[PDB]
């Protein structure tokens, strides 16, 4: 009673035998904006069911070389389903995550992934290597949504942090001799009450190897990587049209 | 009356359901005496850290312990006694012959990211909220004190930025601003908790305005306006050459602090200011490297 | 006026002197502080929290960064063969360095209390193993196998569905506290070696790679503090920053 | 009386500070109270386990 | 003499500094203050006083200087017709500029609260219409068209008896507070735009003015205050005053 | 044409949800927005000259000769108020002199 | 005792503040009450008449 | 500010002047102390030896 | 003007006297004229020994 | 991407060899007719 367990939201409902419980980025569940911690005097709206559930939106393929991906987060569901069009035509958003990845392979496979949240993930850039040019990472870099982008130096994830200390962030490990699957619960983390989900991204997620995938020839060589997540207590207001950045 | 569904529905719960309580922790936690355990079932030893939980293994579990009193202070491990160092954040030049800043004045834009002490310190966490003292340190750049009077002026964004020793603006009549020789004890003041934020923000994944975002504007990305708390402006009073090189130390000590969200501590050498630009050429290991793992 | 005498201290300005100072904006009032996820009270928060020991400081290609964040264990053919070697003092030079401990440990003089490390294996789910990790105290010079290792504090790790094992190196010191340990005489306050050895051996069927890895991830105990607060030495950087 | 304006207002922590200025703001840093949570981020997780069970079952 | 000793920030002048100096007149006793109409408490008290805000801010011919106080509206021929347009942020350069509102923010550096713009229209008695103004939140571009303007917060507007209209600007932010906005970043504390359309046509018998004028009057809701106070910025003068 | 500010509230014109405003209004107050040094006067004292030599001046109290703290004033017709001056003195050079 | 004679003598306004002279004019500008009256300005209007209904009946 | 006078002895260093300073360590807490034998109270106790 | 710095063991000691070091964002550093008074300052009993 | 913003259900093989997907009473009218593509294509349930 703790290697399995099934997540249901909206109308989806994920399953997994072989998890490794679920972690609640610092000991919080999403709840709702305070009638004193908000500020925007308009009603906001709750469309639940509708826009909290699971989207599953990419899938990554692991190898033997690969460096670790990341994912920036209220960006990451627009333009997909309900939520993303309360995004586009709401000034403020707000709300939590259930991030759920997944990953298997067979007793006979062997490597280790590091799932982890941080939030305000700010990119930079290698400076042109010598370190002289001031250099910035294009809106390509920076909110790539869906499709995720691949790290060029995860050691210090592309923006000068070791790595080695990436864990003091929700994070949970997919050791395929153990788990098959993270699962992160994410509260609402800002500094205001709500924000753009356009040009504001509360936090990234993080999928790297660090100890390598391996398997002797044979066995099937296609290990992918899914990522599966839904928003809990979306909150929207400020109508307008819609904008798309 | 109601559709069910709508009674229970627990949209709109403010409260968040915790999971966690903060303990009294004064002193260290004492040891208390352990035994030999022999026993099947019970293994604290063995950990899943998968899960992504730290190992709650104690010390009895894993050897015969003693009795120890904990009696050592946890007092200077908070984040005030942390924090509420004063440190030099800011430099400002006034030197007679030059191309910095002749015309005997200065705006220095308040922003502590430009010293690396301070920085990694603050960077540690990805919010914080806190008043601040600031003190300003002048004199020439011999070290030597000079008989020459100044005048500090803090101006909040939107207020008119002096163009000129003789600006106007140095009327003052709603910013608030210090005359100070430099023969007297460095001006120190205290300033508190300014900003639309609840906490400034070393950290802002994301842009400020909302465009197309292209080449040029790159230079905008994790630009936080919340954080831009406007320029400090300084000048020696009068209406002609100063006589003497100017120079100021800005040292700030933060104090009534509350940070959130802890980071990895910065791995690389700094490059510029509100921006986690890194040598790409130069990304050297965290620490030291030995030879072998079998060898120190 | 009321009759004073200034004394010595009088116009010193003391970078950590906590007095008060006028202010600036007289009625201002700051914006209220909204509810915000995962507030930190105190630093020890931190240090309980497990981060990746690079006990593989070896590689250095830029390339090979990534593989200092673990060691390998693989199918041996001899007994009781050494696996890794480091030393348990955090302050130091080290492996310590790539955690979040050994870094805030820069911040402070001195510190005290046991300290944990937690080896994950993560190999395939059919190779199993038995390793022992020993902690030796001051004072025991590197031992040189495994029969010598063995008379510290140490625990036997059996793979199994439970991937990792905790090594704890319980407080056992002279003195109530340690400064940094460093080479030269600082060498006094040196916590002594953890040593891993394989018990029995890195068993694997037909299939299955023959080689895997080890990722250590250490933080303090309970009974960690520290204290007197100084600069870290670590770091500082070079051309001022742009 | 004296302006409640701090950046800790509101805050759970308790301080005793000192100050000569109408603004609180302005007081000292203070000596203040050591109440810590470990849990919050070395054991975020959902459903706890005590270290004498095996994590996983 | 009693044992002190001076701090940083001693003989400092703090122009907020908000102390105490020995008073030049002993004894000396101020003339009784009679009772004056009109007594101002909080500045915020001015703040909710609609002033003329000259949103056809265009004219500059001195002559036509006047003409910024209203903006036309005349019988259209098509349909969803834009009147006119401008930005909600007081604190900015623009309209804002001509009201006490925009005015008295110049002196603070930030502000928070629903703003209100009514219109009167000042046409014969005998011309109808209806119109509709549009406030369009942060992020959402000046709306092309009617059908886009709309979507926002908004209202339809009918000329009758009751000559003006109020349209509500409510305080829709991310933030708690706004600093003034300003093109450059800054744009980020942008309150929105005002849209003002033909909902369906500006009518009138033969023997009426075909084209007439709006007033815009503004002012802060009750849920307005401002703080950090700085000198306003929009004014500073020339040659020393004689 | 009343005369009167549109007492419409925002309840009025569309849906809106609470909120506790717990912002101060302390700031706004006549003593906070005035209780702020400002330059009001400017003495010359030279050496060579023709405006102040022999060594003294004589300098009108007038506060309506510099235009920041002029304006602040001028935005009421009457002000009743004690105040502090402060005097800053010392050479055109910013100098302090033992004078 | 003290001298009654700074400019808000008599004001209904209540302030707490610094001094260390005899003349209350020399003491601290202080802290006070923070009460309003918008309609004065607003709303001057004789017969006053609701929001709810239309001004001109 | 609050009226004062200083006096004759303002800035001179007394060695044996027994008055307070600034703290260089704000909360600090000391190592503590173990018993020891043999503490000394006054130095008569050993002009008696 | 000078600057006293109390540099625990462990830190980083100044190189020249323009190091880095000199920011002191966390040692206790004083500044002083020597027109000022000494300057005096007080210390507790550090020491990992009792 | 475009199947998975229906209902759903992610099943993960192990020791539970089996995982049931219910497809929920969704439908406008309180009963339907047997579906059959000409116009009765109305009471279609759906698709899975
Ligand atoms: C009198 C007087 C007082 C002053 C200076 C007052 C300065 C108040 C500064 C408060 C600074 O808070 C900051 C928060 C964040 C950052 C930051 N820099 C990079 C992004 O974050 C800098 C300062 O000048 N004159
Ligand atoms: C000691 C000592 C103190 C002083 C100066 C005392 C000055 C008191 C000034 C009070 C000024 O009140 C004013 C009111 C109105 C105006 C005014 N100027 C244009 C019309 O109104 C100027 C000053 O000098 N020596």
């Amino acid at each position: 009673s703790d290697r399995v367990a099934q997540l249901t939201i909206g109308n989806s409902t994920i399953t997994t035998q072989e998890a490794a419980n679920i972690i609640v980025g610092y000991g919080e569940w999403p709840s709702y904006c305070s009638d004193d911690d908000a500020t925007a005097v308009d009603k906001p709206t709750r469309p639940d069911v509708s826009v909290n559930r699971f989207y599953t939106l990419d899938t990554k393929l692991w190898e033997k070389s690969s460096k670790g991906w990341y994912w920036k987060f209220p960006d990451v569901l627009t333009e997909t389903g309900v939520f993303g069009q309360n995004a586009q035509f709401h000034y403020l958003y707000r709300s939590g995550f259930c991030i759920h990845v997944q990953c298997n392979a067979s007793k006979f496979h062997q490597g280790a992934l590091l799932v982890a949240i941080l939030p305000e993930y700010v990119i930079g850039t290698v400076a042109g290597g010598t370190g002289t040019e001031d250099s910035h990472p294009p809106y390509k870099q920076t909110q790539p949504g869906a499709d995720g982008f691949e790290l060029q130096h995860p050691y210090v994830l592309d923006a000068g942090i070791p790595i080695s200390q990436l864990t003091v962030c929700p994070h949970q490990w997919i050791n395929l001799r153990t788990n098959n699957c993270a699962t992160i619960i994410v509260p609402y983390m800002n500094t205001l009450p709500f924000d753009s989900a356009l040009n504001h991204c509360n936090f990234g997620l993080l999928v790297v190897p660090i100890s390598p995938l391996d398997f002797d020839q044979g066995a099937t060589p296609v290990i992918p990587i899914t990522i599966t997540l839904a928003p809990m207590c979306s909150e929207f207001a400020g109508l307008r049209q819609a904008v798309t950045q | 009356d109601r559709v069910a569904d709508v009674i229970e529905s627990s949209i709109g719960d403010s409260v968040s359901r915790a999971l966690t309580q903060a303990l009294p922790a004064p002193t260290g936690q004492n040891t208390q005496v352990s035994s030999h355990r022999l026993d099947t079932g019970e293994v604290p030893a063995l950990q899943a850290a998968e899960i992504g939980a730290s190992s709650n293994t104690s010390d009895e579990s894993m050897i015969e312990t003693r009795c120890v009193l904990n009696s050592h202070s946890t007092a200077e491990t908070t984040l005030d006694s942390f924090f509420s160092r004063a440190g030099l954040v800011g430099e400002i030049d006034l030197p007679l012959e030059g191309t910095t800043n002749p015309n005997g004045y200065a705006n220095w834009d308040i922003d502590i990211t430009g010293y690396a002490q301070m920085r990694r310190k603050v960077e540690l966490f990805t919010y914080m909220r806190f008043d601040a003292e600031f003190t300003f340190v002048a004199c020439t750049p011999t070290g030597q004190v000079v008989p020459q009077l100044l005048q500090y002026m803090f101006v909040p964004p939107g207020a008119p930025k002096p163009e000129s020793r003789e600006s106007l603006a140095w009327q003052t009549a709603t910013n608030p601003s210090v005359f100070v020789k430099l023969t007297d004890p460095p001006a120190q003041v205290s300033v508190p908790f300014m900003s639309p934020a609840s906490a400034y923000q070393w950290f802002y994944d994301g842009y400020p305005t909302f465009g197309e975002h292209k080449q040029e504007k790159d230079l905008e990305y994790g630009a936080c306006p919340n954080n831009m708390m406007g320029t400090f402006s300084v000048r020696n009073v009068g209406s002609s050459k100063s006589k003497y090189p100017l120079v100021v130390r800005i040292y700030m000590r933060m104090k009534h602090v509350r940070a959130w969200i802890p980071r990895p501590m910065r791995n690389q050498n700094y490059l510029f200011k509100a921006n986690p630009n890194y040598a790409g050429n130069s990304i050297k290991p965290t620490g030291t490297s030995r030879t072998a793992i079998t060898t120190l | 006026g009321f009759p004073t005498e200034p004394k010595p201290g009088t116009n010193q300005f003391l970078t950590t002197d906590d007095g008060v100072s006028a202010p600036i904006l007289p009625n201002f009032h700051p914006t209220p502080c909204i509810h915000i996820p995962g507030e930190v009270r105190n630093l020890l928060e931190l240090c309980q929290v497990e981060t990746i020991l690079e006990v593989n400081n070896v590689p250095t290609n830029a390339t090979s960064l990534m593989e200092r964040l673990r060691f390998p264990v693989s199918a041996q053919a001899g007994k009781g063969e050494l696996c890794a070697v480091f030393r348990a003092d955090p302050g130091r030079d080290g492996p310590w360095q790539s955690t979040m401990l050994g870094q805030l440990c820069g911040y402070y003089t001195q510190w005290s209390g046991s300290l944990e490390v937690t080896f994950m294996f993560t190999g395939s789910f059919m190779a199993t193993g038995k390793m022992l990790i020993a902690y030796t105290p001051p004072g025991g010079p590197l031992p040189k196998d495994r029969a010598t290792a063995m008379l510290g504090t140490h625990v036997i790790w059996d793979f199994g569905l439970q991937s990792s094992v905790t090594l704890v190196i319980p407080w056992i010191s002279n003195t109530h506290y340690r400064a940094h340990a460093r080479d030269g005489v600082f060498d006094y306050y040196t916590t002594g070696l953890v040593s891993i050895w394989y018990q029995t051996n890195y068993v694997v069927p037909i299939g299955a790679p023959n080689t895997a890895y080890i990722i250590a991830l250490a933080a303090a105990q309970k009974n960690f503090t520290m204290k007197l607060c100084k600069d870290t030495s670590h770091i500082l950087q070079t051309a001022s920053i742009q | 009386h004296e302006n409640s304006n701090s950046a800790t207002e509101g805050s759970t922590i308790n301080y005793t500070t000192i100050n000569y200025y109408k603004d609180s703001y302005a007081a000292t840093a203070g000596k203040q109270s050591l109440k810590q949570d470990p849990d919050k981020f070395a054991n975020p997780v959902k459903d706890i386990f005590t270290e004498m069970a095996a994590p996983l079952k």
